[PDB]
């Protein structure tokens, strides 16, 4: 009567007695929970919105400046993508509403430049497609930061990089924002050449014109493809040639496929159109001799999670309020993980730091998520699962809703700076892939605890309800009228409501989204396939 | 426990008494909300049993101050 | 070597160091400053017996070394390069 | 007025002014410190005494055996250790009194065997000799146990090793703790095997006999030399040749040093006495390819002990008694390092722990003392120290007079278990040189926190009023009076003395001596001496 079971009778068990599976079932007549579904319906449906506009063009001069394209003979960027990679994958597009609303007066729209991860023969690449209808492709600083980060996840992947050139060049307006820095446009020859000689495949397919800095693109990758008509190469164009010389030269006769691919040599490869463009691409990436797999062990007996993500927004809060109301993480984790199972690593000693072991389609996964003001228990919690993942090379998923750390006299004398240090160093120093997804609220230094932006996770997602600055914007309107003794008691209320405001629209996912300070914006319910698609590509790291 | 004298983890604000008072609440439900930096914090039930509640609604307690009784009816 | 005020992020800086230096009357770390501890919990406290060099070199443990003053504490820093055992 | 000087002139200045000089006059008019001087004089005079009735031999059996081995053209081990040394050059012998009160009925000097760090050539050796006036030279269970612990020395600091053999053998009466287990006669070739794969050089020199097993030694050497007339090495001896096959044959005939250097090959040197066979192997020591310094750099411009060493058992006190008074470490650290300056680590957070840098002739070594009871801050500090070291390569050195952690309901809620762990972990993994000093007690788990013995320190020693043991005496007797509850009124103050005479009796320095617990009792005054030359030890380590 007393011991009567063995333990893998639990392990294999269903769902109701299962002792691992998390039971988080929808209160879908609850009226908080309806009203949580309407916000996150509304806010996806703009999302998708804005992702369709910028998709099919909004404006006139975008249809313009499209059917300019479309006669010339050339494919639109998302229809190059669409014909480069394989009929049917997945492709993982990474800053879609970069240079939304960034600089007045253009509709940079993606950024000028399409960056996302494809299949091509089986095998994930990082294609960069410059887009020659944004300001004739020309390179804005946006633009810049979004190649360099596409070259920077594809060196840290060991994911070799297709560029489909198509770009006037650096855009003399802005140039002391684009021209000289570390960080700016010659970086890109920097990043090619340092992955080429690390064997990393570098692959450039010259569809329109790469002019002066551009030039280098081409001539710097392991194999490169010039287009007939579209494609020109040279350092200087012609109007740089009849200002010096008083010479008037088409730039066909210039730098036309003919002259870099017959007498140069500067190309490798004849394409007659883009669709013979993108062949060869395909064709080049199949002779890449790179092995299918290290481990041909396949580990596919995963389940789907138990409840459906469709519901997830029911269980998320507004964000925007003046009382932020708390939640259970658990819920969402419920509704992306492989058969809804978790299993805790501290239930009882956090209690607002949630971390445990979990799968996503087989691939064990450790997660760490907010649940609550950080403690430094939580943050010693934290630090010890970080630590105990890094032993075991378990990539780490991040779930950042944090609003600082706990304040008082006591919580500084119990050395709260102390274990927030040491979570944010087992962060840092560790060498396990991290992914972190923004599902709520990223304040402060609570974020740098966090694996933020700045602490080099493979990808970097926001929720379109996450909000992302120094300091909550309610935090921020009562700290800076309680320091401000300037400030008359007539004008409080009109300060407060401008802090507030200026912290909304600094910290919404779009602001965060146009400075490529995350990889996109993702809807909930996709979150799960996203992650999948994430760790994929880390697959391949060394 | 058959009491359950659970404590306040710090001070602030009673906002919600999610539970009317004399009503049977199991393991782990919300009985109450208390609301401290602008945020909302919730009081579970730690067994199941009737909760009587010690602290009137809108009002505010202190560290480690007593919130409620979950006696197990029969 | 915390010869002034680091509040918020900068309390990284000390807690995150293999060595670190607080001076006794400047020297201040916390990660939530006197206003951010009041406008939540409405207690009033100095930043000196918030996070002073008593508080962090007496019990908390953050700082290693605890300094009178500036000269002090380059003393003691130049004391700490001394110790490093670099050929 | 303010801020006139520069760091720089503190750092260089008298010791009155130097801010990092310990000042620890002696108090030589109080009471206390004399009685404190009284007893670590009588201490160190019976210690020299039992050193040097060792060397001279005590009973009218002891003269025979010299005067029979003299007799034979023998030199003794210590005569030997002399003539095969550099002459002026010092030699740490590490069990001076193993073997002591072990064995009744026996008077086991130095277990046996004599085993030590000396320099030949200018190059440090371990040199282990067997002494053929106790029993014959036979292996007693000590024996094989220093003759492993000199092994394990040498392997770890990459000592070449020497062994001059004169030994019968295993003694037959305690074969079952001798012949066989891991730690046992066969571990003896194993480790000489492994050392010679490592490249480190095994030298043997067979003064005697070597039978049986024994034989083995000068076999599995690099290189082995023989001495004519007293030489011998066979794996089966006369006795057992003839029980065989009725053949009655001499030593000499058998195994002599014509055969085994003429026609056996077995050794490669023919001595034709002891002072020849000390010169060849001098000779081949002076053919080992060893570099003499890996960086020429010297370092030798120190300072030293700004107090007399003498007086250190002035600041000790009585650590055998009811209660038991307490002392600042720091008083014995000045008259211990170069120049009396200790920069100390966490002057104010541990507060029991003392934890600092130092040097010794130069070498800088981060010490770690007890000065108190263990508490979680005093764990955290010395594992943080601990850390600081190894991160920098800092050899440690550990002075230990401990008697347990903090106890009580609320010291383990605040997880002083789990700080005792980190202390002990670092301490455990940690890969730089560890000298540890008992100078007061080290009792139970705190033993473990401080590098005990089964820590891998590469040297161990106590001071003569040293105790150690799994608890205090006090603390034994009433803690199993209290647990006891069969015990009746009327018979516990025999119990409680009996149990105190006990632990005096198991935890006293010589008792830890004979059993090869540590590696020698040494004098407080010598103590800086013998660190210097474990120090130096340690310098050809990889
Ligand atoms: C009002 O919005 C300000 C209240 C304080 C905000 C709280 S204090 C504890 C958390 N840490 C932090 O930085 N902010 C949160
Ligand atoms: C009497 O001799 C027993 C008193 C208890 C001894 C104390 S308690 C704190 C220290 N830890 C330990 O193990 N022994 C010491």
């Amino acid at each position: 009567e007393v011991y009567l079971f063995h333990p893998a009778q639990y392990e294999s068990a269903p769902a109701t007695t299962r002792p691992n599976v998390l039971h988080y079932p929808a209160e879908s007549t609850n009226p908080e929970f309806k009203a949580n579904t309407e916000r996150m319906k509304a806010l996806t449906a703009e999302l998708r919105r804005r992702v369709q506009v910028i998709v099919d063009g909004d404006s006139e001069a975008d249809k313009r400046a499209r059917d300019r394209h479309i006669s010339r003979g050339k494919l639109l960027v998302h229809q190059r993508i669409e014909k480069l990679v394989d009929p049917m994958s997945p492709f993982l597009e990474l800053s879609q509403l970069a240079g939304g609303d960034l600089y007045p007066g253009e509709a940079c729209h993606r950024g000028g430049i399409l960056t996302g991860i494809g299949v091509v023969h089986g095998m994930r690449v990082m294609i960069v497609a410059n887009d020659a209808t944004v300001k004739g492709g020309t390179y804005y600083p946006i633009t810049v930061k979004k190649h360099l980060r596409a070259q920077r996840i594809a060196e840290e992947n060991r994911l070799p990089c297709i560029y489909l050139v198509d770009s006037g060049g650096a855009n003399l307006g802005m140039q002391g924002d684009v021209f000289p820095d570390e960080q700016h446009f010659g970086r890109i020859f920097f990043n090619q050449a340092n992955m080429s000689a690390k064997g990393i495949a570098q692959i450039a397919t010259v569809m329109g014109s790469c002019t002066a800095g551009g030039a280098y693109v081409p001539a710097m990758s392991d194999e490169s493809i010039i287009v007939k008509g579209n494609g020109t190469i040279f350092l200087g164009g012609p109007p740089l040639v009849f200002a010096a010389t008083g010479e008037e030269v088409t730039p066909e006769e210039l730098g036309g496929a003919d002259v870099h691919c017959r007498a140069s040599g500067v190309t490798d490869y004849f394409a007659t159109d883009d669709l013979h463009a993108l062949y060869l691409t395909r064709r080049i990436v199949a002779n890449l001799n790179r092995n299918d797999c290290e481990r041909p062990c396949r580990g596919r007996e995963f389940t789907p999670p138990l409840y459906d993500p469709s519901e997830i927004g029911g269980f998320i809060p507004d964000m925007g309020a003046d009382v932020v109301k708390g939640f259970d993480v658990r819920a969402v984790i419920a509704r992306l993980v492989d058969g809804s199972e978790f299993d805790e690593f501290k239930k009882l000693y956090g209690d607002t730091l949630v971390c445990g072991f979990a799968r996503f389609e087989g691939m064990l996964v450790g997660i760490v998520a907010n649940n609550g003001i950080l403690y430094s228990e939580s943050a010693l919690k934290g630090a010890h699962f970080v630590e105990l993942c890094s032993h075991r090379n378990i990539p780490l998923l991040f779930l950042q809703n944090i609003t600082g750390f706990m304040v008082g006299k006591t919580y500084e004398e119990g050395g709260i700076a102390k274990n927030g240090a040491k979570l944010v160093t087992a962060v840092s120093t560790t060498h396990v892939p991290k992914i972190t997804i923004i599902i709520g609220g990223s304040y402060g230094a609570g974020n740098y605890g966090m694996c933020g932006r700045a602490f080099g996770p493979r990808f970097l997602f926001m929720w379109p309800n996450a909000r992302i600055s120094v300091m909550g914007g309610n935090q921020a309107a009562t700290v800076l009228a309680l320091t401000n003794s300037k400030l008359r008691e007539n004008e409080v209320q009109d300060f407060k409501a401008k802090v507030r405001s200026k912290y909304e629209y600094e910290g919404s996912c779009y602001y965060s989204t146009a400075r490529l300070w995350d990889d996109g914006v993702i809807a909930p319910e996709d979150t799960r396939a996203v992650v999948v698609q994430a760790l994929l590509s880390t697959l391949s790291a060394p | 426990n058959g009491s359950a004298s659970v404590l306040s983890p710090m001070p602030g604000k009673v906002t919600k008494l999610l539970v009317a008072d004399g009503t049977l609440v199991q393991q782990g439900q919300a009985i109450l909300i208390l609301e401290a930096m602008k945020m909302e914090h919730v009081v579970k039930a730690s067994c199941d049993g009737e909760v009587k509640f010690c602290v009137h609604a809108d009002g505010i307690v202190g560290g480690s101050t007593l919130l409620a009784h979950i006696a197990s009816a029969a």
